[PDB]
């Protein structure tokens, strides 16, 4: 019974790919010990993932020129240490047109303008439309607070990570990895400066939406300005461009 | 394969249907296959719903069809006929007798909002109603909300020693403003009667021996309320 | 009758023949221009209100091509046989004096059209035998002598009357 | 009376008010009558405890601070042209500078007036109907017509000391655009949709910067001119037009920071690190100036037709075109209060230049909000 | 009104209520049913159909831009000799005013606009479609036209000869030679132009024309 789930322009999201990636996602909990979250919503999120996922298709697999695959081999070769390769391939192709296109819309001055350690972060985040539809803010806030102090009170971090957040990296509990001050969005300074590793930290405004940030841990100024150049207006390019769309639940 | 049909197919083509989607008979069926043809479906967008279900008996495949317009209305056009909407709508691959693209409302609702850009209503909504009909068919509502054109504030010539401002603006055939005791005109300014006022104004003072007299330029200009219209 | 003929008016069937001026000795005729000059064809034309003004009645497989009414692509060809036979049976009631079936040839009786327009009741037979031409089993009719009002009348437009019944038939429901 | 013939167009409800603290009118002091149903810049000066306002008709006053006195008028009507009664037309918002007053009329001549005597300084013919409000700098003035042509005025007797030509399309907006000094530079925006910062005292202009969209979906309407008065501070340079494009940039002759698609008429704010504007449709937006990112957003109301915001001991004050006056808190944009402070309604800049605000009725006299 | 009903119930009664004969109603659905369909197979038939109707209840003007639509679709049906053949027809009865027939007065002076269009319909006819069933009747009518031209040009020689301009009635007559030298209008006008010549005494010519007049007297 793989039937369409949801309408979406001119493709359709089907049940076969919302269950490679509930299988995937599982899995991969399984193996890295994270929570197992409790699937009453977690069907919903993943359906959203795979409905930004198409909508994101549409706007550039149309486009561009696709991508090889030898080096897809070669990487998922180094990795290691047909049904499983297609997916692979998809997240490349989805991640070139999207790494391309938020390049285009920021313009970079040369950094000498700008004049001149690693952290591990989760992050959260609460989708906020270009103007509160039905004013969720006053929700927003309200659920911000309630998740953040439950963040404080000792909850696991998967199940919260996973819980109604939006981006990608959400699913494996939304860590960046290693972070130093200067590669995060130009909000975040004071968070920063009142931040400690494993404390409660307050959600933060923004266009986007809020933002929940856990401390899990503790030439150069092109990278350390592009990566959080690049994180705000990827954000604020993949909101636009779901707000824009047609979407239509089947069930 | 042993058996397949469709449903639905109450104006499709059958041999179509077949030819678009890639498995036909005698070929194995997995879970990949039948949803790569399933999405080979849609690969026309002649479909709205098209799906597969899980049975131990052949194969059976559900589909739902898109409707095809039955007729178009435009209630709501105060100030313009309907036979040059229908027109618009010609030309916009939206001919009466095709399928009806719900992804492209927007783009007709806006274009009909560029249409009545052209005669001066502005602030103007114009919203859409899908009524299906028997045999899987569809019918129209434009519902047209004309809210109010511009409106001339006032004619501004400048630079004048010789004739008071409104001894020429009397001799135009816009208006700025009417007497309160007679309604014969309004002040709907448009794009062709600036030439002629011009023309007009240029005659005006060059019969009367100013030769040299030519125009420096002209200038029309919006306020941000689409209300108010300045010319100079 | 208003029905199957031109405009009332037939004054101009009297028309005077055209006699062609001659050139006398010394001096000839000017050029003429060709814009107004009748040419020669041939005849056998229905003239006056006897030429049958009606629209033509197109197949609606269809061949039009006179009583050429061959119609061939599908693989259960031979059960349109016995399908048509359903139209003999029911429908049109109709039978046929030599119908084969392995043959496929069915010799269907002369029928009784009848549909307004004060017309006579039409008796056409046509060859039911069914080919397989460049398709899978075909079937085809070929008419033959049609009696209507009078004995036997063959005209160019009337054959693509006769050959429509069947032709709006058979495809109707076959 | 042909509001009858039309059908009612839509606005968006009045929220709600809460008012926590309650300002009033200070005082109702009478400054003629209104400009009316008429687009025009001429919002009133603030100028050593004094107040200076002026109406379409001519009529100028000169008025006490803190109370409703009225020190002086004068009727600036033309008294010498075919009829010696013409109107005035006034519509260049009024500038102070030193003891002297500039004003600008929808008729290409500007008019200087000295202060504290209600003498009148001197007249000066100027290409091009005047809307912008003077700017005065560097012992100059400088004028930017709806003629496309940015001219200079010598301060002291009044001089066309020089000009600039800017290019003008078919149906521009209304050319009200106020350039702004800095460092011996004059930067602005056109009719055409793009900037210029031009050198002073010979008219040299020094750069130019296209800010506009695309072409749009069609030619008709979608124009792209910028007439918002560009902002300069910390040497970055502000600037944003109609269908809109967030542009900062470097003071000396540098470039493009980052764009957005944003646009509006109104003048936004910039305080310490926040943007602060309401935009075309009448949406409030703050914004960040280390890259510009959105802040916040609020369209509870839409196209009420409100006035550039105006900052006010500690959160934004806009008007709007029924005469409501709406405060907005400096974060989350929550409302303080709705203040139905006059019926005629609200059209022109407000002013905060001291810890006294004062705001111009479109239709009716200036008041004074507490 | 009429509701939307498929297509097969729709043209079975438009063949049968124009078989009965009336055809109010039956352009009524004719019409409503090709603005509905204007895709289906019925199209060709459809509108061969309308034309009839159009012509048999003379409405006339919408005939010809209903043949213009067609002729425009299919420049190469298979059978558009028929459609031909209705414009020639249509616009040739178009020049009628049923009331200057009943009192038998001829109307062979009167204006000859139409006359000229359904001669140049029905050349273009028997040019293209010389085998088809209408071409002795097109060769009648188009007889009856070109003598018909004949006659309004004969007319208006006739008057100019009454006012007494005779370069105009040369130049008349001399067209009529080069233009229509095979009816009887011509022959009977050829004094015309004898006398035109011996009035500006360019007799010369007059003998000319004179032989013209005698040689084929019998």
């Amino acid at each position: 019974v793989d039937c369409v789930a949801a309408v979406v322009n001119n493709g359709v999201v089907l049940e076969s790919d919302v269950d490679g990636l509930m299988q995937s996602v599982k899995l991969n909990a399984a193996q890295a010990r994270q929570q197992l979250p409790d699937d009453a919503t977690l069907r919903h999120q993943i359906m959203e993932r795979l409905i930004m996922d198409q909508i994101i298709l549409q706007m550039g697999q149309k486009m561009g020129v696709k991508i090889s695959d030898e080096q897809l081999d070669q990487a998922i070769a180094n990795i290691a240490k047909n049904t499983y390769r297609n997916q692979i391939r998809k997240e490349m192709i989805i991640s070139e047109v999207r790494n391309n296109e938020v390049r285009r819309r920021i313009t970079i001055l040369p950094q000498e303008v700008e004049s001149l350690t690693e952290l591990n972060l989760s992050h959260i985040l609460i989708p906020l439309p270009e103007n509160p539809t039905s004013d969720q803010v006053n929700e927003a806030e309200s659920q911000a607070r309630a998740i953040v102090d439950q963040a404080r009170n000792g909850a696991d971090f998967g199940k919260l990570a996973i819980a109604h957040s939006a981006d990608q990296q959400a699913l494996n509990g939304g860590q960046m990895g290693w972070g130093r001050i200067q590669e995060l969005p130009g909000i975040f300074a004071q968070a920063l400066s009142t931040a400690k590793k494993g404390d409660i930290v307050g959600p933060i405004r923004s266009g986007v939406g809020f933002h929940i940030l856990k401390v899990n841990d503790l030439d150069r100024a092109y990278r350390m300005l592009m990566n959080r150049k690049f994180s705000e207006e990827a954000a604020s390019w993949m909101q636009e461009q779901r707000a824009s769309a047609y979407v239509k639940i089947l069930s | 394969v042993k058996d397949i049909h469709f449903e639905g197919l109450q104006r499709v083509a059958v041999g179509a249907a077949l030819l678009s989607m890639p498995v036909r008979t005698g070929d194995t069926v997995n879970d990949e296959d039948i949803s790569n043809t399933i999405r080979a479906l849609f690969a026309t967008g002649n479909f709205e719903d098209v799906r597969v279900l899980r049975d131990g008996d052949t194969l059976l495949v559900q589909v739902k069809e898109r409707p095809t317009i039955a007729s178009i209305t435009f209630s709501g056009n105060k100030s313009v006929k309907d036979d040059m909407l229908k027109q618009n709508l010609e030309a916009s691959g939206v001919r009466v007798g095709e399928s009806l693209d719900r992804t492209t409302i927007a783009d007709i609702e806006k274009g009909l909002e560029d249409f009545y850009y052209s005669v001066g209503k502005y602030s103007a909504s114009v919203k859409a109603v899908v009524t299906p009909l028997p045999r899987n068919r569809v019918d129209l509502k434009l519902v047209f909300q004309e809210g109010v054109s511009a409106e001339i504030q006032q004619i501004n010539i400048v630079g004048n020693h010789a004739f008071t401002t409104d001894e020429l603006i009397s001799h135009f055939q816009l208006r700025d403003e009417v007497p309160w005791w007679n309604v014969v005109g309004d002040r709907k300014y448009q794009k062709q009667k600036l030439a002629g006022d011009l023309e007009t104004l240029r005659s005006y003072y060059l019969d009367r021996g100013y030769a040299r007299f030519n125009i420096d330029s002209t200038q029309v200009s919006l306020t941000p309320d689409k209300k108010g219209i300045y010319v100079t | 009758r208003y029905s199957r003929q031109v405009s009332g008016d037939e004054a101009y069937l009297e028309a005077a023949p055209l006699a062609e001026l001659h050139a006398p000795a010394g001096m000839i005729l000017p050029v003429t221009s060709g814009d107004y000059a009748i040419p020669v064809t041939n005849g056998s034309g229905a003239v006056g209100k006897a030429l049958d003004i009606r629209p033509p009645a197109q197949p609606l497989r269809t061949q039009f091509t006179g009583d050429t009414a061959s119609l061939l692509e599908n693989g259960r060809g031979n059960t349109l046989w016995p399908q048509v036979v359903s139209v003999l049976q029911a429908k049109n009631y109709t039978i046929t004096q030599r119908d084969d079936a392995g043959q496929t040839l069915t010799t269907d009786w002369v029928q009784w059209n009848r549909l307004d327009e004060d017309e006579q009741y039409r008796g056409r037979y046509q060859i039911s035998v069914k080919p397989q031409g460049y398709q899978q089993a075909v079937t085809v009719k070929l008419l033959n002598l049609e009696q209507a009002g009078k004995p036997v009348a063959d005209a160019a437009s009337m054959q693509r009357y006769s050959t429509e019944m069947m032709n709006v038939i058979s495809a109707g429901l076959d | 009376l042909f509001n009858s013939e039309e059908d009612v167009v839509k606005m968006s409800p009045l929220p709600t008010v809460e008012n926590q603290f309650t300002p009033t009118t200070a005082w109702s002091t009478s400054v003629g009558s209104g400009i009316g149903n008429f687009y025009s810049n001429l919002h009133p000066a603030l100028a050593d405890n004094v107040v200076y306002a002026a109406d379409r008709a001519g009529l100028v006053k000169a008025l006490n601070a803190d109370d409703g006195k009225e020190i002086w008028s004068v009727s600036l009507a033309e008294k010498d042209g075919w009829f010696s009664k013409e109107p005035a037309l006034l519509s260049g918002g009024v500038t102070v500078s030193g003891g002297h007053v500039y004003i600008g009329s929808e008729k290409a001549q500007v008019y200087a007036l000295n202060t504290s005597d209600g003498t009148v300084a001197w007249q000066t013919k100027v290409a091009g109907e005047a809307l912008s409000r003077p700017v005065v700098s560097d012992g100059l003035v400088l004028i930017h017509t709806s003629n496309g042509q940015l001219q200079a005025l010598n301060e002291a007797d009044g001089a066309v000391k020089w000009t600039v030509n800017l290019d003008m399309p078919s149906l521009s907006l209304r050319g009200e655009s106020a350039p702004t000094t800095a460092f011996g530079a004059a930067v602005v925006g056109g009719d055409n949709g793009r900037v210029s910062a031009v050198l002073m005292e010979q008219g040299q202009m020094i750069w130019q910067q296209r800010i506009s969209q695309a072409t749009g979906s069609t030619e008709i309407d979608r124009l792209s001119d910028v007439d918002t008065t560009p902002v300069v501070v910390n040497g970055v340079v502000f600037a944003l037009a109609y269908n809109g494009n967030l542009t900062a940039l470097d003071l000396r002759s540098g470039q493009i920071m980052w764009k957005r698609e944003l646009g509006s008429v109104n003048d936004f704010i910039v305080d310490g690190n926040r943007i602060y504007l309401v935009d075309q449709n009448d949406r409030v937006m703050a914004l960040t100036i280390d890259g510009g990112v959105t802040l916040w957003t609020q369209s509870d109301l839409l196209h009420r037709l409100l006035t550039s915001p105006v900052l006010y001991n500690g959160n934004l004050v806009v008007g709007d075109s029924e005469g409501y006056l709406h405060w907005i808190n400096v974060e989350d944009g929550r409302f303080v209060a709705q203040q139905k402070v006059d019926s005629s309604g609200f059209q022109t800049e407000p002013v905060a230049a001291d810890g006294k605000l004062l705001i111009q009725a479109k239709d009716g006299t200036v008041y004074s909000i507490t | 009104e009429v509701p939307d009903n498929p297509p097969n119930e729709i043209y079975a009664t438009a063949q049968q209520k124009l078989q009965d004969g009336n055809w109010r109603q039956a352009i009524t659905q004719l019409e409503a049913l090709d603005n509905r369909y204007p895709f289906g197979p019925y199209s060709q038939q459809v509108q061969l159909d309308l034309i009839y109707a159009y012509y048999k209840n003379a409405d006339l003007p919408l005939a010809q831009a209903a043949i213009d639509r067609f002729i425009r679709l299919n420049p190469t049906h298979p059978n558009i000799d028929y459609v031909m053949y209705m414009r020639g027809l249509t616009n040739m009865a178009l020049d009628d005013s049923a009331l200057q027939g009943f009192f038998g007065v001829d109307r062979s002076d009167r204006d000859p606009q139409h006359a000229r269009a359904a001669f140049s319909d029905f050349s273009k006819l028997v040019r293209g479609y010389p085998n088809s069933q209408y071409t002795t009747d097109a060769t009648k009518r188009l007889v009856f036209l070109k003598d018909r031209l004949a006659k309004y040009e004969y007319s208006v020689a006739e008057y100019y000869t009454e006012r007494g301009a005779w370069v105009a009635v040369v130049n008349r007559v001399e067209g009529m030679l080069r233009d229509y030298p095979d009816t009887q209008a011509t022959r009977d006008a050829l004094p015309l132009m004898e006398n035109a010549y011996r009035q500006m005494q360019m007799n010369a010519q007059a003998e000319k024309v004179a032989k013209i007049i005698a040689a084929n007297s019998s």
